[PDB]
């Protein structure tokens, strides 16, 4: 059975019992927001150019987008549909090759004609 | 063509000769010499930490860690026709320190 | 914080030196 | 003749039991347990090449007209320091060799400690009870950097002089008492008399003494805790498994010792460093494009480059922009020094650890380490970003912005990747214990199923499917050659086939040897178990 | 590969015939939309293009003579005929990535035309190729 050591499951991090594992989610956002503050604060130098500010705003936007989907943790759900010749959840797949090797199941009822078409005479099966 | 689009500082409109401008060579960030004068972009680059001082804007920095513009020295020509200093700088030179301000 | 005491030009200037002594 | 020298040396120092104890100390054998020796040997080379270097050097700023070995620079007015440093490379037989040996040794010293510190950090050797060692070592590296800095500033050439100008102007622009402190160190305005004298007397005495004292204390304190080692077969937290001091450890230490000495002697000849004749005497007006201090000092200069113009004007007073640089560097040092304390606050584990831990098993610390390494490397690159910009055809403004932005997003990406890779390495380590070594024998079963042969490291239940062995903190084999299934079974020379008679016995002997070794190792393991249940 | 060794003769003879047509038609025909004279790029690289196919074809032909009737080459073969060992496939390795990194270093070496970078990249490549081959040979660690 999996064991939890310090809020970190051995299932997700195998050697959770051996070392420092997992930063609390609140510390990952403190760093993120402090970084965003620094990145916004870079716009207060003496540089006359505006190419560098385009990069600053783009990177800040990417950071903000990241820090929001880390915060609200957006999730979705299983689609739960059926496509052409696809079976719903809870269907058992016959071993086709096993049914082909030994005449069972799917290949359990062939006409004598169908036996000879796959190169085996019906007199060989009883 | 470049001397005509210079922006002077208040109090030092008379610090230039005809076409000659004299700025202190010591960087206003740290005391490195800023001697990388670019002939066309009219920017003076410091080799040490990459500050660019404008030459058409009384030495105002436009990049790097330098925050204060480069001090300008008044110059003129004497009777004999040699370039002389017409006066002294109106601010302390080189890097900033605690007591340096008015 | 922005700037200590450095300010822009008062008014645009032009002159002719014409430093002569014959 | 030898029986009698020992007899009358023991009869008066009662040293039979004291010496026997020292020569029987056991030391773990691991390649990463030697990186500390490199620093020691480089330090010995420094203090030895340094003493030779002081017999020809005059640390005076007094200006002279040069007439010497260097036929250029004849007639040029220079300091007494520069003229003598120029004389120990062009007028002293083998003086350039020793000068270059000195500088190369300095470089190796700093890199001998940095890499050592990385080993200590990653493996967790700073934990209880080894925090005095961490603090001592951190002080050692900072002082080593300071020592190196004041060393190459002694020749008083143009390149080093700009470093001193930068350093002086950093001090002078400190809030409140940066003006008085600057005047107290240099003894006046820069440059000053008694400025190359205070530096020379603190580089060949003050720092060396401090360093030697710290090193001696460091080594003695290490010898008291008798090292640490990785988890392995038969090794517990209350024992040391390795080799004795003699005859194995002492000889290996000497062998590696002279190897480092010999390597430094090669670079000293074949590779040029600090070609001071091309640099000229220090002049406050002249400067060069590549004015980077030195590799270990690049991070400080890189910090000064990427700091924006953030001056604080307070009426009659001003805070320079470089003040924040000082603050930042101060924080980096404080974070580095007091790491064991911050690591054990957020882990809540201080339990007298004597067994090391592989970096892969501590992802947070490993990731923080790689995060900090990227920070340091970016500062170092930014410190020489003008030579990067030209040689690699990149905009210098772009380099500055890369440094500025990269110090935020570089560390973040480093952490993410390193963490994931650590967990990945952990996962690969469990697959082997659960299923066995993945042999490369893709058999086809009669039904047609392609199956890979797996070699179990443990007992199996009914039909393969090995009983999963629990993780043990040690390195698990990953290939079949790691179990000696690829071992060459043909004794002899490159041409010599070797007689079968003597070839049969030797394979039998080695077979019996490793059988006995494995038997003794597993017996040690069993001893630990029945000892730990009481 | 019984039929594989044979189908290469098709392209071989085709390209051999086109190469000889090309040489004779280019050096003896004046069109007015070009000049007269043998073309030395479409000739050499099309003669030698047939060379590749011929080489592979001949090698596979010699190889297929001294091979028995394999189940994969047999029309009515049972799945149980190949039941056995399919030899040794490498399960994993880090060295492909490393040696791609090494060729990248040499690549940038040549781009910037830095001698040290070229030299380092060349010996950084030898090392990784060597380690790739000696991967399953690294002896058990002798103490
Ligand atoms: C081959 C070896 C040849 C010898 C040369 C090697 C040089 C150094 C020896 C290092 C190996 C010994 C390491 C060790 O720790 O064992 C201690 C060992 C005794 O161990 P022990 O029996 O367990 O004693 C218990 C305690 O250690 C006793 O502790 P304590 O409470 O009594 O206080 C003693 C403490 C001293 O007190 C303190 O400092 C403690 C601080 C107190 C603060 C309050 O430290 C010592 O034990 C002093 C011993 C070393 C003397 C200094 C080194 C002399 C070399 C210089 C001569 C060459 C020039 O002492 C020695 O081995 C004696 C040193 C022999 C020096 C020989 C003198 C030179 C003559 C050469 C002539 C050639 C012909
Ligand atoms: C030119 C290239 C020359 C490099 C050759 C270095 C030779 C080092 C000697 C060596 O291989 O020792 C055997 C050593 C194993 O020692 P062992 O005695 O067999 O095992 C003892 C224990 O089992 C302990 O072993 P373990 O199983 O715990 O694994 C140890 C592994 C820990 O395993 C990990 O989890 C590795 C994850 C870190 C790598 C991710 C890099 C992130 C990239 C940053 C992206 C920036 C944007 O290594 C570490 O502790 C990581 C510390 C250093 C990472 C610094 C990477 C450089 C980043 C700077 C970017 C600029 O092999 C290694 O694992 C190599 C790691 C040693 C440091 C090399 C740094 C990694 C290279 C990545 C950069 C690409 C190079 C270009
Ligand atoms: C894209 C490019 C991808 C490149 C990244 C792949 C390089 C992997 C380094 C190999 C070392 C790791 C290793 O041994 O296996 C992993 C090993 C775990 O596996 P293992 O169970 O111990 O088995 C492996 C054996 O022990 C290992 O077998 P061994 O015991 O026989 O080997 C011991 C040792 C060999 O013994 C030595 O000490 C060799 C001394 C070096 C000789 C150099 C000759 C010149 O191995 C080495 O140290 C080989 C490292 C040489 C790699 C050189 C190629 C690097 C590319 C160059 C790029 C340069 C870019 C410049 C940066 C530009 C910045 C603007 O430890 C690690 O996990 C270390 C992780 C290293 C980071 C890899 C992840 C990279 C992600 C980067 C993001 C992009
Ligand atoms: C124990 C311990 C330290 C516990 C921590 C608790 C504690 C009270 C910490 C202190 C507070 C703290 C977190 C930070 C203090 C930050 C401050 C104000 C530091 C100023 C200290 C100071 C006088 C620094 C000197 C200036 C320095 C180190 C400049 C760096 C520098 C030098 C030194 C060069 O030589 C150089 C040469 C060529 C190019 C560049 C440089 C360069 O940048
Ligand atoms: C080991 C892996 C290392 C990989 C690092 C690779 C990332 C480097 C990206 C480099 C982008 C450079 C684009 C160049 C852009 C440029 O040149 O612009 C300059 C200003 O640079 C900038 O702001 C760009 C800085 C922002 C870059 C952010 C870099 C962060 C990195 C570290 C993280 C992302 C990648 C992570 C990869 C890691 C792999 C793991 C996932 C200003 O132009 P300027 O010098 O003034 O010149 C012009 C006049 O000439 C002319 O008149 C004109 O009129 C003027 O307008 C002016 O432009
Ligand atoms: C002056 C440079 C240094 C020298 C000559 C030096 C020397 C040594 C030596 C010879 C050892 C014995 C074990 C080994 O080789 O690994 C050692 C261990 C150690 N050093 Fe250093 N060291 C230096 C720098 C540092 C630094 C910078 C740190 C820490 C920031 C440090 C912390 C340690 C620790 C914790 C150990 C114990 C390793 C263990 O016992 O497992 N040392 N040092
Ligand atoms: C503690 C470790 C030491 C380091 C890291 C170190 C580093 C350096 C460096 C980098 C230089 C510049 C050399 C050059 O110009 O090529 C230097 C010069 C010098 N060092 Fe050291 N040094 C150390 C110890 C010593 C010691 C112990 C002494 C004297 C007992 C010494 C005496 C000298 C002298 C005289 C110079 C002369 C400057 C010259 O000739 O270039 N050093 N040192
Ligand atoms: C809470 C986290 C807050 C994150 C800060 C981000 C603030 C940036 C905004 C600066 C600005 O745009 O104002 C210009 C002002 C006119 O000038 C000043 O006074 C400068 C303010 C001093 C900032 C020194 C920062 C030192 C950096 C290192 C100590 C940190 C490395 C780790
Ligand atoms: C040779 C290098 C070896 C030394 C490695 C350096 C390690 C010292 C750093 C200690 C880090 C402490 C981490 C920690 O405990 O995590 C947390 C500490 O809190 C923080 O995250 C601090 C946030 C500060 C962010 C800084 C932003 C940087 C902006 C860019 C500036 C330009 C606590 O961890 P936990 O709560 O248990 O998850
Ligand atoms: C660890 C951090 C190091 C800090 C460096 C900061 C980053 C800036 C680097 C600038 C690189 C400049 C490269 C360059 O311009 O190339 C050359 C200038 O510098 C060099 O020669 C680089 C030498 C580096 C050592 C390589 C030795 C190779 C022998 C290996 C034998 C084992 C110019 O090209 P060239 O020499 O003519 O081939
Ligand atoms: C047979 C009696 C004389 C030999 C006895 C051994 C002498 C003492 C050796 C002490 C070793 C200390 C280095
Ligand atoms: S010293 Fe001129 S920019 Fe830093």
């Amino acid at each position: 059975e999996p064991e939890i050591y310090r809020g970190v499951s051995t299932l997700d991090e195998p050697s959770a019992a051996w070392g420092w594992h997992g930063l609390k989610r609140n510390t990952i956002q403190l760093a993120g927001w402090i970084s965003v503050l620094f990145m916004l604060g870079y716009n207060f130098g003496n540089h006359k150019g505006h190419v560098e500010t385009i990069w600053l705003l783009v990177i800040t936007a990417l950071l903000v987008i990241g820090l929001l989907i880390h915060l609200f943790e957006p999730k979705l759900s299983q689609v739960r549909t059926i496509t052409s010749r696809n079976k719903p959840v809870g269907h058992v797949e016959p071993d086709w090759t096993y049914d082909q090797a030994t005449l069972t199941g799917t290949w359990g009822n062939l006409t004598d004609s169908q036996l000879r078409s796959v190169n085996i005479e019906p007199s060989r099966v009883a | 063509a470049d001397a005509e689009k210079v922006i002077e500082r208040e109090g030092q409109e008379s610090f230039h000769y005809g076409d000659y401008y004299a700025y202190s060579k010591i960087c206003t960030h740290i005391g490195c010499p800023t001697s990388l004068y670019e002939a066309q972009t009219n920017r003076i680059l410091c080799p040490c930490h990459q500050s660019q001082f404008d030459a058409l804007h009384y030495g105002k920095p436009v990049f790097g860690p330098a925050a204060r513009a480069l001090p300008q020295l008044p110059i003129t020509v004497d009777e004999e026709g040699y370039l002389i200093a017409a006066g002294n700088f109106i601010e302390p030179l080189g890097p900033a320190f605690w007591e340096r301000k008015s | 914080c922005x700037x200590x005491x450095x300010x822009x030009x008062x008014x645009x200037x032009x002159x002719x030196x014409x430093x002569x002594x014959x | 003749s030898l029986a009698t020298v020992g007899n009358n040396l023991d009869s008066r120092y009662t040293m039979a039991s004291g010496i026997r104890r020292q020569i029987n100390k056991v030391f773990p054998t691991h390649w990463s347990f030697m990186l500390g020796e490199i620093a020691l040997y480089s330090f010995i080379v420094l203090l030895l090449t340094g003493v030779y270097l002081t017999l020809f050097f005059d640390p005076s700023i007094t200006k002279v007209i040069y007439d010497g070995g260097y036929l250029p620079l004849n007639g040029v007015e220079m300091s007494r320091a520069y003229a003598t440093a120029l004389d120990i490379s062009f007028e002293v037989r083998g003086g350039l060799f020793i000068r270059q040996m000195h500088h190369w040794a300095a470089l190796l010293f700093v890199v001998s400690m940095l890499v050592h510190m990385l080993r200590i950090f990653f493996t967790g050797a700073f934990r209880r009870p080894r925090e005095a060692n961490w603090i001592i070592g951190v002080v050692l590296i900072i002082l080593g950097m300071a020592e190196g800095f004041m060393g190459y500033s002694l020749p008083d050439d143009l390149l080093s002089g700009v470093g001193l100008r930068i350093m002086s102007a950093i001090i002078v622009g400190l809030p409140i008492i940066g003006t008085w402190m600057h005047w107290l160190i240099f003894g006046g305005d820069f440059p000053s008399d008694l400025m190359l004298d205070r530096f020379y007397i603190a580089h060949v005495l003050i720092i060396p003494a401090i360093l030697l004292g710290l090193i001696a204390a460091h080594l003695a304190l290490v010898w008291y805790q008798k090292h640490t080692q990785f988890p392995g077969a038969g090794r517990t937290e209350n024992n040391v498994i390795g080799i004795r001091i003699m005859p194995l450890f002492a000889v290996k230490a000497v062998a590696f010792g002279l190897i480092v000495f010999g390597f430094l002697a090669l670079l000293a000849g074949v590779t040029t460093i600090n070609a001071i004749w091309n640099l000229g005497p220090y002049n406050p007006s002249q400067v060069s494009a590549g004015s980077q201090p030195d590799v270990y000092m690049l991070w400080t200069d890189g910090a000064a480059r990427v700091m924006p113009a953030w001056e604080l004007y307070l009426g009659n007073y001003t805070i320079p922009a470089v003040f924040w640089v000082a603050v930042m560097l101060g924080i980096l040092v404080v974070l580095l020094v007091t790491y064991p304390f911050i690591e054990r606050k957020f882990t809540g584990d201080d339990a007298h650890h004597n067994l090391l831990q592989r970096p892969r098993d501590v992802p947070v610390r490993t990731s923080l380490g790689v995060m900090a390494l990227v920070f340091y490397i970016l500062l170092t690159v930014s410190g020489g970003n003008d030579v990067y910009a030209m040689q690699f055809h990149v905009s210098l403004n772009a380099m500055t912005w890369i440094g500025r932005i990269g110090l935020i997003v570089g560390p973040a990406i480093a952490y993410f990747i390193t963490y994931r890779l650590c967990i990945g390495l952990q996962r690969s380590d469990r697959e082997v214990l659960e299923h066995g070594i993945e042999t490369g024998i893709i058999k086809q079963m009669p039904n047609g199923a392609f199956i890979e042969v797996h070699q179990p490291l443990g007992p199996v239940d009914d039909h393969g499917h090995p009983i999963p062995l629990p993780y043990a903190g040690a390195a698990v084999p990953k290939q079949m050659n790691q179990l000696g299934y690829a071992e060459v079974e043909t004794r002899g020379g490159f041409f010599g086939p070797d007689p079968e008679d003597i070839r049969a016995k030797a394979k039998e002997i080695e077979h019996a040897n490793h059988i006995e070794e494995a038997n003794t190792l597993r017996a040690l393991n069993e001893a630990n178990i029945e000892r730990d249940k009481n | 590969m019984k039929s594989s060794a044979k189908l290469m003769y098709g392209p071989t003879v085709f390209m051999a015939a086109m190469a000889v047509i090309y040489i004779f038609a280019t050096m003896h025909v004046s069109d007015g939309g070009s000049v007269k004279g043998v073309e030395w790029v479409g000739s050499v690289a099309l003669v030698l293009s047939a060379g590749l196919t011929l080489m592979l074809g001949v090698y596979l032909h010699f190889t297929e003579v001294r091979v028995d009737v394999l189940p994969e080459d047999w029309e009515e073969a049972e799945v149980a005929d190949k039941a056995g060992t399919l030899g040794f496939f490498s399960p994993s390795s880090i060295w492909p990535a490393a040696m791609s990194g090494a060729v990248g270093f040499l690549a940038f070496g040549v781009v910037y035309f830095h001698y040290w970078m070229i030299a380092v990249g060349l010996m950084l490549l030898i090392f990784t190729i060597t380690k790739l081959n000696l991967q399953y040979g690294v002896p058990k660690e002798k103490h």
